[PDB]
């Protein structure tokens, strides 16, 4: 099974 | 009171244009993603037999880290990072017996930004036979850690230095070992 | 030439197996945390004024919030599950050796060094005994040291004035061993 990564949120520009 | 911690740690640094994506369990590295080869590197090779990870997800995360960096540099008015120079320790991984194989460990600690140049010196001359190293490891205080390794054969006849360059140091730092 | 660093962590903190779990998604710039999501809070919060624009923007995206509210389950608990076998359960025996710090004649003061190396995990007890009785004073310890390679070491020293006939024992309790290991040094 997969070790999963957490998604990074893009900041407000 | 917590039993364990798993940390997914990543950064992107300008102007070096250099990134990192790694996983940490209780202070040890499970793996990281090599930015050059875009592939998962397990810290012990047996790990690759028990687990998988999609390196492309790490790369997609680094793309956001990069975007977030340009946005946040402008928002802070280009305030540069304060250099914090490392403390360096050298120790062996087992008690030293003359003429029995062993490993010198250079432990570089409590520094930012995550850039170093590290050199092993044997009797003042550089050595690369069998050297390995870790990527930058996270700290609760958000400074960084790093390990460099030198297999060697202890002897009354040699002396060793781990030489660390870092931008928060006015001059290179030598940390010495001899029997 | 100025450096600018963008740093992020996603953290899973585990309590009592996986019964309680705390998830954090944390965003830093040049060593400064400015916005984070804490699973105990349920939304993004500005850690500093520099992260206010992000906490307000992110918190207005409802699918993002529920995405991050599930991480405790589908990221934390999931990842613990698939790595538990070679991390949480990793057990490697310590090697214990005892030796005097300097070669000295008896009835002079000396540091008796107990070297404990190669072991995992990090939690460990090292005690010192003299003729079977536990020495609670005179103990000096380097602390737990990470070797960066999934093994630890530690040096625990005993302040002694050795006299002939005395037995000193370094005793080690670790999760990797059923019986405490003991190494003797004879004066
Ligand atoms: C690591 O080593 C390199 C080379 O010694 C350093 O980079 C050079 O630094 C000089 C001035 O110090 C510049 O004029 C060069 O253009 C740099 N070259 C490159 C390829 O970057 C670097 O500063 C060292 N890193 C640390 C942390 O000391
Ligand atoms: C730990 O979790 C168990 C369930 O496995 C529960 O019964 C117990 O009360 C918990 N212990 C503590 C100290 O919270």
């Amino acid at each position: 099974g997969g070790i999963g990564s957490d998604n990074k949120v893009t900041r407000r520009g | 009171k917590e039993e364990h911690v798993i940390i997914q740690a990543e950064f992107y640094l300008n102007p070096d244009q250099s990134g990192e994506f790694m996983f940490d369990f209780d202070g040890d590295e499970i793996f990281h993603v090599d930015m050059a080869k875009k592939e998962t590197v397990w810290r012990l090779e047996e790990f690759g037999r028990f687990a998988s990870f999609e390196a492309q997800g790490a790369l997609a995360n680094i793309a956001v880290d990069k975007a977030n960096l340009e946005i946040m540099t402008k928002r802070s008015n280009y305030t540069p990072i304060t250099n914090v120079p490392p403390e360096v320790t050298v120790l062996t991984n087992s008690p030293v017996e003359l003429r029995e194989p062993n490993v010198l460990i250079c432990f570089i600690d409590k520094f930012t930004p995550p850039v170093v140049n590290v050199t092993w010196l044997r009797n003042g001359k550089p050595v690369t036979t069998g050297v390995s190293e870790t990527v930058f490891l996270p700290r609760e205080d958000h400074l960084f850690r790093k390990f460099h390794y030198l297999p060697f054969l202890p002897s009354t006849e040699d002396v060793y230095d781990c030489r660390v360059e870092h931008w928060g140091l006015d001059e290179p730092l030598l940390k010495h070992w001899e029997f | 030439r100025p450096r600018f660093l963008e740093y992020s962590t996603s953290e899973c903190h585990f309590f009592n197996g996986t019964e309680r779990v705390r998830y954090l998604d944390r965003y830093f710039h040049n060593q400064e945390e400015n916005v984070r999501f804490d699973s105990d809070v349920g939304e993004f919060r500005a850690v500093t004024e520099l992260g206010r624009p992000d906490a307000e923007y992110w918190n207005s995206q409802k699918d993002l919030l529920e995405q991050k509210r599930g991480r405790v389950d589908n990221y934390c608990r999931h990842n613990y599950g698939v790595v538990e076998s070679f991390t949480v359960q990793r057990r490697v025996h310590p090697k214990v050796t005892v030796y005097p710090s300097k070669t000295q004649p008896l009835q002079h003061h000396n540091l008796l060094v107990c070297s404990v190396s190669g072991f995992y995990p990090g939690s460990i007890e090292v005690r010192w005994f003299r003729n079977g009785q536990e020495e609670k004073t005179g103990v000096v310890s380097t602390g737990l040291i990470h070797n960066g390679d999934w093994t630890f070491q530690t040096l625990v020293m005993l302040e002694t004035v050795p006299r002939s006939g005395e037995v000193y024992t370094c005793q080690v309790e670790h999760p990797s061993v059923t019986s405490p290991l003991t190494v003797e040094w004879r004066a």
